[PDB]
C-alpha cells in the first residue's frame, strides 16, 4: 500500500488529477490477478496422499 | 557521613573506571564512521546562532561538540594535540585510544588483569612497534626528483578522507608546489586561502605570483608596468607634532593659520622621502587619509592601504624587499620588481594579481565552491594537507600507509609477546589487536568484509612481503608502492604515541570527583 | 552498462521538473505538453520549447526567447555539487 | 554589439518580473549600459 | 549467498539521508511556484 | 478564514508560512478592512469620521491621508 | 511527520541496538557474583513498610527489584 502511495506521490507533482491516479490502480489490480489466476494450476486432482504434501509445503513458509 | 557536599557526584572503583571506558566507546564511535576515503562527513549544528559546519575532521568534531565526561576530554585534548604538532591523523588518533581501552576492558574483566600490570604491557609492545616502523622507513630527499614525487603521494593520501577526493588528482599539483617555493622555511602564514562561490572544485588554481585582495586609489591607474613594491610600517596619520603630550598655545590667530599648514607640509615632506626612491607602488598597513593620497597621484605612485598584520610579510618576501620605516636612507632597503600589477576579478569582488616576482617564499590559494560548507572545508582540507607537506621538508623519514603501517608494528609487538613470561603478555598481545583496528574500520566505511581483508593481509606479512596493502577500489591486496601510498614518519609515530599515552591516564583513574559546576 | 548507468536515468528524468513545472504554473496540462516535446525535440535538434504566450510548443527562437550559456551550466554544476556535500552528511549533532 | 540578440536576451531573462510590462524601455537600458564598457578580453565587467 | 559476506550496522545514517532530502525538497516546492514567467512573488 | 493550518510540517520555519488562497483570501480582506472607512467618506455626503489617541485627545479627519496615518495596521498587504 | 503521540520514546538504531544488549549485562553482572559456593547474598530494599529481604536465589532478586527495560523483562 505504501509502495503504491510513493509512486502516486511522484505522479501528483507532475499535474496528475488524484482520480485519475486512483482509477488507473484500479484497472492495473484486474490485470495482475487475472494474469495469475491463468499460471497457476489445481492441485485438487490428486488424491490424499499428495494432498497430505501441498499442506506441509504451505505451512514451513507461514512459519 | 558526607564530606565533599551536596551535588557531589563521585564514582568509585568499578564505577569510576566504565565511566572513561563508556567515554572512550562514545568519542571513537562518532569519528569512526569519518575513518578512511570512503568514510563519511558529520555536520555539527550549534545551539545558538543557528550555525552549521561540515567537517571531516575528528578534531573539529570534539571541540564543537560540549562533553561532560571527564574521560572524553581526554579524547578531544589528544585530537587538538595532535592537530596542533602535525594537523592529520587526529581522527585516528581518537580512534586507536579508544580501541586500546575497549582490549583492556576485556583484559580486566575476562582474564583478570590488574590495570597497571597493562600499562606495563604498552610499554613493552610500544617500543617494537617503534623500532618496526623506523626500519620500515625510506630516507627521502637524497634526490630532488624523488622528494617531490614523495609530496604528490602524501597530499593524495590525506585528501583521500576530504570531500576533495575526487579532484585531489588536480590538487595534488597545488599543494605540492606551495612548499617547495617556501625554500625550507616552514610557516603557514605564507599561504593564502581565499573562498569564492560559484563554479566548481576542480576550477581552483594555482596563484603564480602573489594575489591579495584590495582596491587602488581613487585616481590611481589599475595597471602598471614594472612597478617598484614596498611595505611601509609606518602609517599616514595626524601625529600630533612628535612626542605626543602636547597642544598648541595661539596667542593670537596669525599664527593658527599658518600652524595648520606647516602640518600639511610635515606629511607633504615624508612623501618627497619617499618620492627619491623612484617607486611606482606604495603598500601601507592602515587607513590613509585622503590627504596624502593625492600627492601620490602627482608622483605616479600606487596606494594600497589597510594591510593585515599577516598581509604585510606574505608581500614583502614575494617581493624581496623588506619593510621600510624611517625612509632616510635611499641605499638601504633595496626593493623588488613586480611584471604585471593589474587587477583581476574572480566573483563579484575584484582581486589584485601579481606577476612575475623575485621569490615564491609566500603563497596564495585560490578556492571554488557551491556553498560555504564546502568552503570551510575545502579550507580545512588544503590546511592537513600543507601541513603535513611541510613538515616533510623537515622530517625526510616516510612511510607506506593504506593500513599497511599498522599492520607491520603489530607483527613486531607478537613476536616479543611470546618471550614475555606472566600475565602482561596478554596485554601486549591486546596492542597488537588494537593496531588492526585501524585497517579493520577502513574496511567497514568502504561497504567491503573486514574479516576477509584483514585476514588475507595479515597472513600475507608474516610470509616475509611487507609492501602488501589494503586497495578499497577493487575490495582485494594491492601493493603500496604500486598505487603511490606514502605517509611521513612523523605522522604515525605521533599517532602510536599519543593514543598509548592517552589510554595509560584513564587506566590509571580509580575515582572520579566531580564538583559542583558554578 | 553499469548501475552507474541505472543512475544516469535518473539525472535525465530528474532535469524534467523545469519544463513540467511551466506548464504547471501556466495551467496547462505537463503531461500533454512532454509528450509533444518529447516527439519535437527528437528530429529538431534545438530552439524547440515551452512558450508562455502561445501556451503550447513552438519555436523559442522565432519567439526571441533566448538565454545565456553561463545560467544553464552553473545551474547544473552547482547543483551536483550541493548534492555530493548533502549526501556525504551521516548525522547531525549538537555543538555549541 | 548586436542590438537583435542582446535586446531580446535580456526581456526574456527579466521573465516573472513585475518590470516585464515595463521592459519596453527597459531592455535597451540594461544593454546599453554595458556597451559603454567594451573590451575583447571578455572582462567581468564590474557594475561599480 | 546470505548469512555470508557482512551485514550493515548503525542504519541511523540511512534515515538521515532521508530526513535531509526530504527537508530540502520541502523548501524546493515553495520556490518552484515562482519558476517561469507564470510564477509569483514571495512575500516575507 | 475557516481552521487555521499546520505549523511548519518538515519545511522547518521558525516562524509562520500560509500557502495557497488562503494568502489572498487575508489579502482581500486587508484592503476591505481599510476600504469601509474610506468608502463612507467619498462624495459630498460623505461624513467626517473621529479617531482617539486614548490619551483624551481626538482627531476629526474626513479623508483617508491622515486616517490610514494614524491607525496602525501591523498586514504586511494594508 | 511524527505519526506516533506525544510521550513515546522509540529507537529504530543503534541505539536500540546497544540498550537491549547493555540492558541484559546489568542483569548479568547482578547475578554474576551469586553464582557458585562461594557466591554472596544480595539485599532488597522495599519500597513500602521497609522490609528487607535477603535472598541467593535470582528468581526473587530479578522480580523484586523493578526493571522498565523489555531486555531485561525476557
Ligand atoms: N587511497 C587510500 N587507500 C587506502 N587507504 C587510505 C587511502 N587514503 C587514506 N587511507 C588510510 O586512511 C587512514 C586515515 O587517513 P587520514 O584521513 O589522513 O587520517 P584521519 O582519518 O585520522 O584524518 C590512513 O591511516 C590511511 O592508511
Ligand atoms: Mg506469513
Ligand atoms: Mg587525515
Ligand atoms: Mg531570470
Amino acid at each position: 500500500a505504501s509502495a503504491l502511495l510513493d509512486q502516486a506521490l511522484e505522479l501528483i507533482q507532475k499535474g496528475i488529477h488524484p482520480i485519475k491516479i486512483a482509477n488507473g490502480f484500479d484497472e492495473a489490480a484486474k490485470l495482475a490477478i487475472s494474469k495469475l489466476e491463468e499460471t497457476c494450476d489445481d492441485i485438487s486432482a490428486s488424491n490424499d496422499e499428495l494432498f497430505r504434501d501441498f499442506l506441509l509445503r504451505a505451512a514451513k513458509t507461514s512459519l | 557521613v558526607q564530606i565533599f557536599g551536596d551535588q557531589v557526584t563521585e564514582e568509585r572503583a568499578e564505577n569510576a573506571r566504565l565511566s572513561a571506558f563508556v567515554g572512550a566507546i562514545a568519542v571513537g564511535d562518532l569519528v569512526k564512521s569519518t575513518l578512511g576515503p570512503k568514510g563519511m562527513d558529520k555536520l555539527l549544528q550549534s545551539a545558538s546562532s543557528n550555525t552549521c559546519m561540515v567537517t571531516n575532521d575528528g578534531a573539529t568534531i570534539l571541540k564543537s561538540i560540549p562533553l561532560d565526561n571527564p574521560a572524553a576530554k581526554v579524547l578531544v585534548n589528544i585530537s587538538k594535540v595532535q592537530d596542533d604538532e602535525v594537523g592529520d591523523g587526529t581522527t585516528s588518533v581518537t580512534v586507536l585510544s579508544a580501541e586500546l581501552l575497549r582490549e583492556a576492558e576485556k583484559l580486566i574483566d575476562q582474564s583478570k588483569i590488574h590495570p597497571q600490570t597493562i600499562i606495563e604491557g604498552y610499554r613493552l609492545a610500544s617500543a617494537a612497534a617503534l623500532d618496526a616502523l623506523t626500519k620500515a622507513a625510506v630516507d627521502n630527499s637524497h634526490d630532488k626528483t624523488m622528494f617531490r614525487e614523495d609530496l604528490i603521494h602524501i597530499a593524495k593520501t590525506t585528501l583521500s578522507s576530504k570531500i576533495l577526493s575526487q579532484d585531489k588528482d588536480h590538487f595534488a599539483e597545488l599543494a605540492t608546489n606551495a612548499i617547495l617555493r617556501l625554500k625550507g622555511s616552514t610557516n603557514l602564514e605564507h599561504i593564502q586561502i581565499i573562498k569564492i562561490l560559484g563554479g566548481k572544485l576542480s576550477d581552483s588554481f594555482l596563484d603564480e605570483g602573489f594575489i591579495l585582495a584590495k582596491k587602488f586609489g581613487n585616481n590611481q591607474p589599475k595597471r602598471i608596468e614594472n612597478a617598484k613594491i614596498l611595505i611601509a610600517n609606518t602609517t599616514l596619520d595626524t601625529d600630533k607634532v612628535k612626542i605626543f603630550g602636547t597642544k598648541f598655545k595661539v596667542d593670537s590667530t596669525a599664527k593658527l593659520a599658518q600652524l595648520e599648514k606647516a602640518e600639511r607640509e610635515k606629511m607633504k615632506n615624508k612623501i618627497a622621502k619617499i618620492s627619491k626612491f623612484g617607486i611606482n607602488t606604495f603598500i601601507n598597513r592602515q587607513l590613509i587619509y585622503d590627504y596624502p593620497e593625492q600627492l601620490f597621484t602627482d608622483l605616479g605612485i600606487n596606494s594600497i592601504e589597510h594591510a593585515d598584520f599577516e598581509g604585510v610579510e606574505r608581500l614583502a618576501l614575494v617581493t624581496g624587499g623588506e619593510v621600510v620605516s624611517t625612509f632616510d636612507e635611499p641605499s638601504k632597503c633595496k626593493l623588488g620588481e613586480c611584471d604585471v600589477i593589474e587587477e583581476i576579478m574572480l566573483g563579484e569582488q575584484p582581486f589584485l594579481k601579481f606577476s612575475g616576482c623575485k621569490a615564491g617564499e609566500a603563497c596564495t590559494i585560490v578556492l571554488r565552491g557551491a556553498t560555504d560548507q564546502t568552503l570551510d572545508e575545502a579550507e580545512r582540507s588544503l590546511h592537513d594537507a600543507l601541513s603535513v607537506l611541510s613538515q616533510t621538508t623537515k622530517e625526510t623519514r616516510t612511510v607506506l600507509g593504506g593500513g599497511c603501517a599498522e599492520m607491520v608494528m603489530s607483527k613486531a609487538v607478537d613476536t616479543e609477546a611470546q618471550n614475555i613470561d606472566g600475565k602482561k603478555s596478554l596485554a601486549v598481545e591486546a596492542f597488537a589487536r588494537a593496531l588492526r583496528q585501524l585497517p579493520t574500520i577502513l574496511a567497514d566505511n568502504a561497504g567491503f568484509d573486514s574479516s576477509e581483508l584483514v585476514s588475507k593481509l595479515r597472513s600475507s606479512i608474516y610470509n616475509g612481503i611487507s609492501t602488501s596493502g589494503l586497495d578499497l577500489n577493487n575490495g582485494t591486496i594491492a601493493d603500496m608502492r604500486q598505487l603511490g601510498i606514502v605517509e611521513s614518519y612523523k605522522l604515525k609515530r605521533a599517532v602510536v604515541s599519543s593514543a598509548s599515552e592517552a589510554a595509560e591516564v584513564l587506566l590509571r583513574v580509580d575515582n572520579i570527583i566531580r564538583a559542583r559546576p558554578r | 552498462e553499469g548501475v552507474q548507468a541505472f543512475i544516469w536515468q535518473e539525472f535525465a528524468s530528474a532535469l524534467e521538473v523545469i519544463p513540467t513545472t511551466l506548464a504547471e504554473n501556466a495551467g496547462l496540462n505537463s503531461i500533454k505538453v512532454v509528450t509533444e516535446l518529447r516527439s519535437k525535440h527528437e528530429n529538431g535538434e534545438l530552439n524547440d520549447g515551452i512558450s508562455v504566450r502561445r501556451s503550447g510548443t513552438t519555436n523559442t527562437y522565432e519567439e526571441h526567447i533566448l538565454q545565456p550559456v553561463l545560467v544553464s551550466t552553473s545551474a547544473i554544476t552547482l547543483a551536483s555539487e550541493c548534492v555530493k556535500s548533502i549526501l556525504r552528511i551521516d548525522d547531525i549533532a549538537f555543538s555549541r | 554589439s548586436d542590438r537583435e540578440q542582446l535586446v531580446r536576451a535580456a526581456s526574456t531573462s527579466l521573465s516573472s518580473k513585475i518590470v516585464s510590462q515595463y521592459s519596453s524601455f527597459l531592455a535597451p537600458l540594461a544593454v546599453d549600459s554595458v556597451l559603454k564598457i567594451s573590451d575583447e578580453n571578455s572582462k567581468n565587467v564590474d557594475l561599480n | 549467498v546470505p548469512s555470508n559476506a557482512t551485514f550493515k550496522n548503525k542504519e541511523k545514517p540511512q534515515e538521515v539521508r532521508k530526513a535531509n532530502i526530504i527537508a530540502a525538497r520541502s523548501v524546493a516546492d515553495a520556490i518552484r511556484t515562482s519558476l517561469g514567467p507564470k510564477g509569483m512573488d514571495k512575500m516575507i | 478564514q475557516l481552521f487555521n493550518n499546520s505549523r511548519s510540517d518538515t519545511l522547518f520555519l521558525g516562524g509562520e508560512k500560509i500557502s495557497g488562497d488562503d494568502i489572498r483570501n487575508q489579502n482581500v480582506l486587508a484592503t476591505m478592512a481599510v476600504a469601509n472607512v474610506v468608502k463612507s467618506s467619498l462624495g459630498p455626503v460623505g461624513l467626517d469620521k473621529m479617531l482617539v489617541d486614548d490619551i483624551g485627545d481626538f482627531t476629526v479627519t474626513n479623508d483617508g491621508a491622515t486616517i490610514l496615518s494614524l491607525l496602525d495596521v501591523q498586514h504586511p498587504a494594508g
